[PDB]
């Protein structure tokens, strides 16, 4: 729901 | 915890009288260990509560006190459970509301009761105002309006128009907005406002029903013109047999003017030029027209004899769309002529002149000579009255219009001359009243512009002495006399013009010229071209340098129709005057300086002096009188240092303690007149240099001082619908000048890594940065978002790139920042406005390590999160709009799209292929937009062109987009919409790229016959 917009690195 | 519980199952049960001592108990049991455990409850409780009320309510003045006293249990809840902060569902509170209000057995006041508690307990809470779907809306909206339309009138009835007006605003500001076919709604009202004559709520209906207008005039446009030409006879009915009160009168008012606005965009006179013209409308201008001069004939339109600017601008937009029952200015003259009292007079005086400056045109030649001679009749009488200013601008603005034409006889010519030289005489006369001297220079100022007189030895002699103190108009009015005249010798003249502006009063009372502002570098030019051997030359060359609401939808119109396109569109100086104007600023800085103290003397005036210092030092320095290196060792420089660490000590002062109130509105002065000061621009100006100058005058100390300011700042603890969180009503004094302290830290590390300076700008930006740590920032803090926001405006360069690593620094608390607001869509709008300028700095590839990559991935998810929740049909066409601007910006800097990729769901995407997807969109302005900004795809817009097969692919994609935009397919604006987005996607393709001429040409010889394109559009557009 949310967490397309924090950033993931890996 | 489990009290709770018991006590709302004995409320389940139905007593006959145990249930009053168990609603006594509910209200007496809420306490601080109950509100702590329902934190997550509050649903259940208020579930419970609501079957009470239905099971109540299952069972006439008795019943309307116990409707009133259960309607005051029920806010008491309400206002009790979201005290702290909103909590409770709201969906199911609305639905509650919706059902209390559809229904008519409940009684009058009740149902006022819930409206209220809607109205100032839901639409005032920004969260329930943003997370409200759209049929929630809709849905509201019907249900308040079918029972505003019921004829039991009472007092009630107004507030169900506030509530109307605040959903229309929601539904306007939130989400896609209301249906053409709710227009009718507001029509059926405005009927029945024809035969009731209390109109109880027309002011608030009517400005709903502006805002429908005006969300739904960028598409519909044709349907909004018919529903005008439907409504405006009885609004004019309305007007003329009500009583004609303020508010309704003004906002009937604005809404004339935005019928007007959306018929004639921008003033088209003629059909083919853009306007829409019906005979309904035209006889309805003309009705209009009347009831506008009649209306000028009352008291109530304005001791004060002055008519309200709108209705002014309302009748000049009248007047030009009528103007060729003659009705021309041959009205305008006699009403002058004829008219004695100066009540009657200056209406027509403020008509005229408003119609003179905004359509120039619309005054004729032959008119230019008679309309001079009716004037010069008015202004003579030898007391000033009320009348005269107003005469002295009408005078004005007739020889600014005169100066703008080309094609005058020699008869017509000699004739103005000499009427412009008789009132120059007649006007020069009380120059010495200070009352209006305001007006009569700038009208000088008009004549000394146009050279519609001749300047004579006697108008130097007013600037010298003391016949006028210096001040803006004056300092224009001679600014202008220096561009197009020679001074006269009478050395004697020149050091008396300079002694009058730099005169002090020798032994206190501070200069005018440090009191009063005036407009960046202009005092300085004077001063310096004073000087200079050809003063009229150096007055030319400075004055050479190169330059560094409802209007958008009416370029959209015009742009539209095709009507507008932006697109396929050696000197030298007198020692002695030098020596006497060094001599002379020396004294006045000294006298400044030495007179200084620490309380008694303003903080703004020295900057003021200090800046006037240094554009003198710069001014000279951008011609060669002066040198940079020796231009530093000057005593102008040192006393302007001294100045500036003078001015430091209340800075230094504020520092020292910060609870002090009554210094915020002088440092708050001091940080916008230095802001004002430094410029970013780099164009070889004197600007630049004067800049350059104030930057190395400021020390380490001041800007650690400020620094360390904003630190302790920062780390410090009517209106329609909910207050946005940017809105500049939350801000204090303190977060103002907090706000300003950071945009001038921001300009000063920004400037300064071009030049030298005394401080170091790395340790400030490190400290500016310190400022976003993720251990002290809140997003849900407003004057964090403000900080955010600014730092992330200002901070990024293009000149002068940012280490990558800060660039990772502003960029880590962004994805936070974006996840509190993703329900916004005003906010989401300024974020993504505000992030775009990142892209700049983001684009260097020269230093390639990780952390460009890992800056570079944190941007681009952000960007590909927000594309995905816009693909789902999450957001306004506002949010698309900036959303389109940044991609935009992306293509720039990324033409081969090397690194700009957008990563979502496990797939990649290029952002050109993604950005032609917008020619299809749903809202007119986004597809224009998007047209007009697709010659990204073609350029490199860094202009050398693109390879030949990307440039086919995109065309060919962009062409397959616009077709299919069609494809899918009372309606007229629609079609009339895509293939105007054709066609300007295939004229800028025409005009963009010189590779794909022929086949843009043979895509619209095609489109001709196949998509019916209008053939007179497309001749137009070749033509051109």
């Amino acid at each position: 729901a949310d967490d397309l917009f924090r950033y993931n690195p890996y | 915890l489990n009290d709770l519980l018991i006590c709302c199952r004995q409320l389940e049960h139905d007593r006959a009288t145990e249930r009053k001592k168990e609603v006594e108990k509910f209200k007496r049991l809420i306490r601080d260990p109950e509100t702590i455990k329902h934190l997550d409850n509050w649903d259940a409780v208020f579930r419970f509560l609501q079957k009470y009320i239905q099971k109540e309510t299952e069972c006439q003045a008795s019943r309307q006190k116990k409707m009133q006293e259960i309607s005051s249990l029920v806010k008491y809840f309400i206002k009790c459970a979201n005290r702290r902060a909103p909590r409770l569902k709201c969906q199911e509170l609305l639905n509650y509301i919706m059902d209390t209000v559809k229904d008519s057995s409940n009684g009058a006041i009740y149902g006022a009761d819930c409206s209220n508690i809607l109205l100032k307990d839901i639409l005032s809470v920004r969260k329930y105002w943003c997370e409200i779907s759209q049929q929630q809306w809709l849905e509201l909206f019907s249900v308040y309006f079918r029972l505003y339309l019921k004829p039991s009138q009472d007092v009630h009835r107004v507030l169900v128009a506030r509530i109307i007006h605040a959903v229309t605003k929601g539904c306007c500001s939130q989400t896609d907005g209301l249906n053409s076919k709710f227009l009718d709604f507001f029509s059926k009202a405005i009927q029945c406002a024809r035969q009731e004559k209390s109109s109880s709520g027309l002011n608030h209906i009517l400005a709903a029903l502006t805002i429908f207008l005006k969300t739904l005039a960028v598409n519909f446009r044709i349907r909004v013109c018919e529903l005008g030409d439907e409504i405006l006879p009885t609004l004019l009915y309305i007007w003329t047999q009500h009583r004609l009160n303020d508010s309704l009168k003004e906002v009937i008012i604005e809404l004339f003017q935005l019928q007007i606005y959306i018929h004639h965009p921008k003033g088209a006179k003629t059909q083919e030029k853009g306007a829409y013209e019906s005979t309904k409308w035209r006889s309805i201008l003309y009705n209009l027209y009347d009831l506008l001069v009649n209306e000028i004939s009352h008291i109530g339109s304005r001791r004060n004899i002055a008519v309200k600017e709108n209705l002014i601008e309302l009748m000049a937009d009248i007047c030009h769309q009528v103007f060729n029952i003659e009705l021309g200015w041959e009205v305008i003259k006699d009403h002058l002529q004829k008219s004695q009292n100066d009540f009657d007079l200056v209406p027509w005086l403020q008509i005229a002149t408003q119609l003179i400056s905004k359509y120039p045109a619309s005054l004729p030649n032959c008119e230019l000579s008679p309309l001079l001679m009716i004037l010069s009749q008015l202004l003579p009488q030898q007391r000033h009255g009320e009348r005269t200013p107003y005469v002295l601008r009408c005078l004005t603005e007739v020889a600014l219009c005169q100066d703008k034409r080309s094609n005058l006889e020699s008869s017509q010519k000699s004739d103005l001359l000499k009427l412009w030289n008789k009132i120059w005489c007649i006007t020069f006369r009380g120059i010495s009243s200070e009352q209006i001297q305001a007006e009569n220079f700038g009208l000088l100022g008009a004549i000394i512009q146009g050279s519609l007189v001749e300047v004579d030895r006697e108008f130097w002699k007013l600037f010298t002495g003391s016949a006028c103190r210096p001040s803006c108009p004056a300092v224009c009015c001679l600014t202008l006399a220096l561009t197009t005249s020679i001074v006269p010798g009478t050395f004697s003249l020149k050091e008396s013009i300079m002694k009058w502006l730099l005169f002090y009063q020798l032994e206190t009372e501070v200069p005018p010229i440090l009191h009063s502002n005036f407009p960046h570098l202009v005092l300085e030019k004077i001063l310096v071209s004073l000087t200079m051997k050809n003063c009229k030359a150096a007055m030319n060359f400075f004055q050479s340098v190169p330059e560094c609401s409802f209007s958008e939808v009416e370029e959209l119109f015009l742009q539209t129709t095709f009507d507008k396109m932006d697109f396929l569109t050696g000197f030298s100086v007198h020692q002695n005057l030098k020596e006497s104007l060094d001599r002379c600023l020396l004294g006045l800085s000294e006298q400044l300086l030495n007179n200084y103290s620490s309380e008694i003397t303003n903080s703004e005036t020295l900057v003021r002096c200090s800046r006037l210092l240094v554009g003198v030092l710069g001014c000279y320095c951008y011609m060669g009188v002066i040198a940079e290196e020796e231009a530093y060792k000057s005593e102008l420089f040192q006393k302007a240092k001294s100045l500036m660490q003078c001015a430091g000590e209340s800075i230094t002062l504020f520092k020292n303690k910060t609870n002090e109130e009554f210094r915020i509105g002088s440092l708050r002065n001091m940080m916008q007149l230095c802001t004002r000061c430094l410029s970013n621009c780099t164009k070889k100006s004197p600007n630049k240099i004067a800049s350059g100058f104030f930057l190395r005058l400021l020390t380490s100390k001041l800007m650690n001082d400020i620094a360390d300011i904003c630190k302790s700042l920062a780390s410090f603890i009517s209106t329609i619908g909910a207050i946005n969180p940017l809105a500049e009503e939350y801000l204090s004094k303190q977060d103002l000048l907090f706000l300003d302290m950071l945009k001038f830290l921001c300009l000063c590390v920004t400037t300064a890594q071009t030049n030298t300076v005394s401080f170091r700008a790395a340790d400030i930006r490190r400290k500016l940065l310190m400022l976003i740590d993720s251990s002290t920032l809140e997003p849900t803090k407003s004057l964090h978002l403000h900080m955010y926001l600014m730092l992330l405006k200002e901070l990024p360069g293009e000149e002068y790139p940012l280490p990558m690593e800060d660039v990772l620094e502003l960029l880590k608390p962004l994805s936070n920042v974006c996840s509190l607001y993703r329900r916004d869509q005003d906010v989401c709008k300024t974020i993504l406005n505000h992030v775009l300028h990142v892209v700049k700095n983001l684009g260097q590839s020269n230093m390639d390590s990780e952390n460009t990559r890992d800056a570079q991935g944190q941007f681009l998810t952000v960007i590909g999160a927000f594309w995905h929740l816009t693909k789902e049909r999450k957001y306004i066409f506002s949010v698309r709009m900036a959303l389109v601007n940044c991609l935009k910006t992306l293509l720039e800097a990324d033409p081969y799209s090397k690194w700009a990729i957008l990563n979502v769901m496990g797939k990649d995407f290029p952002v050109n292929e993604v950005f032609t997807q917008f020619l299809a969109d749903n809202h007119h302005q986004v597809r224009m937009l998007a047209a007009e900004s697709i010659n990204r795809l073609f350029q490199d817009t860094k202009l050398k062109a693109l390879p030949l097969k990307l440039q086919q692919t995109a065309f060919e994609n962009a062409y397959l987009k616009a077709q299919e935009g069609m494809r899918e397919m009372e309606t007229l604006d629609e079609i009339y919409n895509r293939k105007s987005v054709l066609l300007t996607l295939i004229a800028v393709v025409l005009s963009c790229s010189p590779i794909c001429e022929k086949q843009a040409l043979f895509a619209l010889c095609k489109s001709v016959k196949e998509n019916g394109l209008e053939p007179h559009l497309v001749k137009k557009v070749l033509e051109k």
